[PDB]
């Protein structure tokens, strides 16, 4: 390389729409990254 | 020269028949049958479909009881059907693969087939063991063998590419009586139900009538326009039909000795292969080159119906002795039973 | 050449002496022949599955 | 009954021209194809020149290109054969055949020796 | 009551339908050839080199099985029996290139089966036979070329033809004008479905099996690449 | 939900690389230390290291790249602190979200579609009994290895993607249900190579062959994708035993894709030895070269969804952005309709089943 | 002020690490004062315009596990990846069987 392979497509747009989605419910307030963050 | 003498004395008795005929024909069948009812649209449904036939079908025959039947394919195999049931009764190997026609003796003990071979094969129905082996091996055709008919248990009458018609005595061998006065290839026969006469085509659009009992050419009948490809007797005796390449058929009587009735339409542009009659003779059942058959109605001239279940040309047609079906056999290897 | 020319005339002239009848007689026949049997054929009168043995 | 009746030809000098008719009766006349074929004494039949149903395809043997010339009337029913600077080969017997099946491109058995759909033929001689 | 004969006649049935399934399998694995040719065009010595109306001949090559049929002892006319021979894998069909104008006959023969709608599926393997006899009169100066066909006056030797090794090339152009001849009526009328194979054999060429062989394989080719519509 | 998770692994990694930190041997060079998130090794003066973002919070994705630069490590411009930049691990988080719901709708109704046409080909293929030869057969077999993975694929992604609760319980359906459509996908990749073999066959070799053991078809199409399902099981299991087992960060996903990936090889060469045998018969023929590179290029087009040749022709995702939204969008409109495609091809456009229909009616 | 703040939270950690005097390398029941001791000293530092992570914060972790988590081993992550070679192992043996399947379907199916 995670898994790039083209026939392991369906599994990462699963994957990635059940964490980042949040089981399509409202946005949530983005992460701070900034200066007070690590 | 006594040939133009002859040709001419020829020429002169032709002119006597045609004024002959002239004469007779003081209507048609068409004008008599003018106020009758029509027959109706005929709708008709495959009831039984008979596989196992490696090759095209070239020929089928019904039995006389009705419910058994014999069919031939260019593959090398004869097949006798129990229609009831679909069961298989019997696979007959051929010496040849190429086999033109096939028959069932009126008393099921024998059967008959012939092709390319010139030779007409008897197989026995009826041995010991009840495996069907070969009896006779009739030979002296000069051409393939086109059709032949059984008039009993010890006699038989085939045509064949010769332009020769014959028949047989199977216990000898040997060949009783010759037929001769065709010019083109004999291709299909019918027995009278009297078995006293019988009648043929022939490829020089002619038909003729002839004598069994001492074998002689009784009348001729003209009229159609290329090779005649199949024959039959109506159920009375005293008309038959007949289908051409011309892609018309026509109907003949042995009283009028002309041209009766013909049938035809503006669409049909294919030629007839098989040609039957129902047990009363008001329809005429005929299959034709565009893998389709189509049902007429002798008296009118009208297309009552038409036949559509097979992927390839039909090549032979039948008429159960009862009446009670209708059976079809085609170059898909397919035999398909209507009611 | 020549006996194939005589023997086509023996056979015209066989054909020309027979007898003939009407065509208006031989269509009534054909005609008698049809209405005397149409009760007796199928293919005419649709026959019910139970008497039909290709049921 | 299917006819074919040939008419004209006959004695001719070398270098000439003659006319053949067919006269056709019987039989749709559009629906066929026809062709013309001779037979030279002491020779089999042979294939001249043919014509299509409508006339548009026209076909001649190498033999007598240019000299031959094939025609087709449909109104008459007749067929016809314009011959032009005949040669002392020409001399022959000219028979009007039909092919056997109609509405078909294909058709055999014309140059046969018995064929149930070819005429009678005329004589056509070339000498002085 | 009948039971027991019914349950007899399904037994009988099966019976035979494994019977019918074996000789399935032997009637598959045979491809059928039908020999035909005009007169004089020499098939006897190859049919001799791989009474009754038909005759039969087996062969096999690279263990795979043949059937040939020579249709002997028949009338003149034609038109009828051929059709029979609609579904063989090949028809061969032999001239006599050599020669009362016979060749102008074989091609009006080759005109007609080409163009017959029973056998415009099937496809046709031309030997143009009596190689030798037409170099030998040729040379001599015999051959009637420029009578039969008045064309081989402007005729030229085609660009992708290439001579026999030594071969001069008068007859050269004759042998390949004849072959050009056959391949004006089969540029006409194809679609893809048939195909012509000519070859320049001789009557006693050994090798013309091997041809046959060739030439069904290229048509077996074409037969399964037609059903997947490849082409 | 995910933060009680995402903290709890926070903490455990912290626990982890504290505990780690000690007991290493030290080696101008910027000294190890625990950021906070990440755990950073030494590294010598003026390097600048990477690794992958971390899985605590729902915008963060494992993608992604973490940078931190030595010099002393890198200094806040502003705060003037010690800082690490986790900018990149959420900064496109929404347009590819956004683009993921799209691909999610469009495999939905691509995989509905394939059902919808596979279900209608194979009652034709099945009531028509004129058709039946070896061909037709193995056309069946894939039309229904397809129809059993396109329902398995709609099933997970309407019910088990959106349900969190279910996954977070994992019971042993899920791991049932990820079993069986490993076993579906390996038969349907498996099936297609198999298709590719006897294409190859009867064509290139053994033509005049006409009939054939089915056999050995059906061992190494249903039978032979047991093997490394089953053998992925088994070290999953004793491995990494994720919940409801559905992950990619194992490395263990490749024993099941290698050979997927293989048959798709062979099944490619086989595509160029025909395309190769077809031209030069087009060639022998003297054609003309527009009409046969468009047969060519026909016979191309048509072999494609077939073989599965797209899987080949793409392999990897591309790095750029925009190449990366485009591969994507066309590899999974091709993906979800390539049984639509087959089914379209193979059966409502053959000429034997057209007729047949159209002379039925 | 933050001083106070971090003695406080530091005198909590060890006032709830009292009870535990022999389960001081067990990780289950000291999940919770990890968290508690991270909350704790996260909670006071926001609340002060002061950025986490702070020095205060990383000295007192390093105390902690210089003290109480001393002379300890590591237990095996609960998810891991197998060796490279045997795991290549794995990957490599349902490949070695697919030329022979191919061989076998092309040249035994027959008759």
């Amino acid at each position: 390389x995670k898994c790039n392979t083209a026939t392991c497509a369906t599994q990462r747009l699963a994957e990635f729409l059940r964490h980042s989605s949040n089981n399509f419910g409202p946005i949530l307030p983005p992460t701070n990254v900034g200066s007070n963050t690590p | 020269s006594e040939l133009d003498q002859l040709r001419q004395e020829a020429e002169q008795l032709k002119n006597q028949i045609r004024d002959a005929r002239k004469a007779c024909a003081d209507a048609t069948l068409s004008q008599i049958t003018n106020n009758i009812d029509p027959v109706g649209r005929i709708q008709m449904r495959t009831r039984r479909t008979l596989r196992g036939h490696l090759a095209k079908i070239y020929a089928m025959h019904w039995g006389t009881d009705s419910r058994l039947l014999v069919s031939a394919s260019q593959d090398g195999k004869l097949i006798i059907w129990d229609s009831y049931t679909t069961n298989k009764v019997h696979a007959i190997p051929l010496r040849s693969s190429w086999v033109m026609t096939c028959a069932y003796a009126p008393s099921g003990n024998y059967v008959a087939c012939g092709g390319l071979d010139n030779i007409c094969s008897i197989y026995n129905l009826k041995t010991r063991e009840g495996n069907v082996r070969v009896s006779r091996e009739l030979a002296g055709h000069t051409g393939y063998l086109s059709c032949c008919r059984f008039l009993d248990d010890n006699q038989i009458v085939t045509s064949s590419g010769d332009t020769t018609c014959a028949l047989w005595d199977i216990e000898t061998g040997q060949q009783t009586t010759t037929f001769t006065g065709h010019t083109g290839d004999v291709m299909s026969l019918s027995l009278a139900p009297d078995t006293r006469l019988f009648v043929s085509g022939a490829c020089d659009a002619s038909a003729k009538l002839w004598d069994v009992r001492e074998g002689m050419c009784r009348q001729t009948f003209t009229g159609h326009e290329s090779d005649i490809n199949a024959i039959c007797f109506f159920p009375n005796g005293n008309a038959f039909a007949t289908g051409s390449d011309d892609a018309t058929c026509r109907l003949f009587d042995l009283r009028a000795d002309q041209e009766l009735m013909t049938y035809s339409h503006d669409n049909i542009i294919c030629g007839i292969t098989s040609v039957s009659f129902s047990k009363s003779g008001r329809l005429l059942l005929a299959g034709y080159d565009d893998f389709n058959c189509n049902v007429w109605d002798a008296l009118k001239a009208d297309r009552a119906g038409v036949l559509a279940g097979h992927d390839n040309r039909v090549s032979c047609l039948g008429v159960t002795d009862d009446g009670m079906a209708v059976a079809t056999g085609s170059w898909d290897s397919f035999l398909k039973i209507w009611n | 050449s020549i006996a194939q020319a005589r023997k086509l005339v023996e056979q015209l002239k066989m054909e020309a002496n027979i007898d003939r009848i009407k065509v208006s007689k031989a269509a009534a026949d054909l005609m008698a022949y049809c209405e005397a049997h149409a009760k007796e054929d199928p293919l005419l009168t649709p026959v019910p599955a139970s008497e039909n043995p290709f049921r | 009954q299917v006819q074919l009746q040939e008419s004209g030809g006959g004695l001719v000098q070398p270098g000439g021209s003659l006319r053949l008719s067919c006269a056709a009766s019987g039989f749709t006349f559009s629906n066929y194809k026809m062709n013309w074929v001779r037979q030279a004494p002491g020779k089999g039949l042979e294939w001249v020149s043919d014509i299509s149903q409508s006339g548009a395809s026209i076909s001649y043997t190498g033999s007598v290109k240019g000299r031959f010339t094939i025609s087709r009337d449909n109104a008459k029913n007749t067929l016809y054969l314009q011959m032009n600077s005949l040669k002392p080969e020409d001399t022959a017997v000219y028979y009007c055949a039909r092919c056997p099946a109609p509405f078909t491109r294909d058709c055999f058995d014309v140059t046969s020796t018995t064929y149930a759909y070819r005429g009678q033929g005329t004589q056509v001689t070339v000498s002085s | 009551d009948q039971r027991n004969e019914e349950k007899a006649q399904r037994e009988a049935n099966k019976k035979i339908e494994k019977q019918l399934q074996k000789d399935k399998q032997v009637y598959r694995a045979t491809h059928r050839l039908l020999l035909l040719g005009a007169g004089e065009s020499g098939k006897n010595t190859i049919v001799k080199q791989m009474t009754s109306g038909i005759f039969e001949t087996k062969f096999q090559v690279d263990k795979v099985n043949f059937h040939m049929f020579d249709v002997g002892a028949q009338r003149d006319e034609r038109r009828k029996w051929i059709q029979c021979f609609n579904d063989v894998t090949a028809i061969i069909f032999v001239v006599a290139s050599s020669s009362t104008n016979r060749l102008q006959a074989a091609l009006k023969l080759f005109d007609s089966i080409w163009n017959n709608k029973w056998l415009r599926d099937t496809s046709v393997i031309l030997f143009l036979n009596k190689q030798d006899l037409l170099a030998e009169k040729v040379l001599a100066g015999k051959s009637k070329i420029e009578d039969y066909f008045p064309e081989f006056a402007r005729y030229t030797t085609p660009e992708d033809a290439t001579p026999e090794p030594g071969e001069d090339p008068r007859v050269t152009r004759a042998k390949y004008f004849i072959r050009d001849e056959f391949l004006r009526i089969s540029t006409a009328s194809g679609d893809g479905r048939h195909y012509c194979y000519p070859h320049f054999t001789c009557s006693v060429d050994t090798e013309n099996i091997r041809r046959v062989f060739n030439d069904c394989r290229d048509i077996i080719q074409r037969m399964h690449l037609r059903q997947y519509e490849l082409l | 939900f995910l933060y009680v998770v995402g903290r709890k692994k926070m903490m455990d990694a912290q626990y982890k690389c504290y505990d780690r930190m000690q007991q290493l041997p030290a080696y101008p060079y910027c000294n190890r230390t625990w950021d906070g998130w990440l755990c950073w090794d030494d590294t010598p003066a003026g390097v600048l290291s990477y690794q992958f973002c971390p899985d605590y919070f729902p915008d963060f994705d494992p993608s992604e790249k973490v940078t931190k630069y030595c010099d002393v490590w890198f200094k806040h411009p502003e705060n003037n602190r010690t800082w690490s930049n986790y900018t990149m691990c959420n900064a496109f988080t929404p347009e590819k979200l956004k683009n993921a719901y799209v691909l999610y709708y469009l495999a939905i109704v691509g995989h509905s579609l394939s059902i919808f046409t596979l279900v209608i080909s194979l009652g034709i293929f099945v009531f028509f009994r004129s058709l039946g030869c070896q061909r037709v057969t193995l056309h069946k077999n894939m039309f229904l290895t397809y129809i059993l993975n396109s329902m398995i694929i709609i099933i997970h992604l309407v019910e088990v993607v959106p349900n969190g609760e279910l996954v977070r319980r994992d019971p042993v359906s899920c791991k049932i249900l990820h079993f069986f459509h490993q076993y579906m996908m390996a038969c349907n990749y498996f099936w297609m190579l198999c298709e590719g073999i006897y294409l190859h066959t009867l064509i290139v070799v053994a033509v005049f062959t006409e009939k054939q053991r089915l056999r050995w078809y059906y061992l190494l199409g249903w039978g032979f994708p047991l093997v490394p399902t089953t053998i992925h099981a088994i070290t999953r299991a004793v491995y990494f035993n994720d919940n409801c087992w559905l992950s990619v960060e194992t490395h263990l996903l490749y024993i099941i894709h290698g050979p997927v990936m293989a048959a798709l090889v062979v099944n490619f060469f086989f595509l160029l030895n025909i395309v190769r045998v077809l031209v030069t018969k087009m060639r022998e023929t003297h054609e003309a070269e527009s009409h046969m590179y468009l047969k060519a290029v026909k016979a191309t087009m048509i072999l494609v969804p077939l073989l599965g040749i797209q899987f080949v022709v793409f392999p990897w995702r591309p790095s750029n952005k925009m190449l990366g939204k485009i591969y994507d969008y066309v590899m999974h409109s091709l993906i979800h309709f390539q049984g639509f495609f087959v089914a379209t091809i193979y059966c409502f456009c053959n000429n034997e089943v057209q007729t047949t229909v159209k002379r039925q009616w | 002020n933050y001083e106070t703040a971090v003695q406080f939270c530091w005198n909590h950690y060890k006032d709830q690490m009292d009870p535990i005097e022999k389960d001081w390398c067990d990780w289950a029941m000291i999940s919770r004062p990890y968290s508690t001791l991270r909350d704790c000293l996260e909670h006071f530092a926001e609340l002060f315009d002061l950025g986490f992570p702070n020095p205060l914060a990383e000295r007192i972790i390093f105390e902690t596990h210089q003290i109480h988590f001393a002379n300890c081993s590591l237990v095996q992550p609960t998810f891991s990846d197998p060796p490279e070679d045997v795991l290549l192992a794995m990957i490599i043996a349902p490949i070695c069987l697919i030329p022979f399947l191919i061989t076998l379907v092309v040249w035994r199916s027959k008759d």
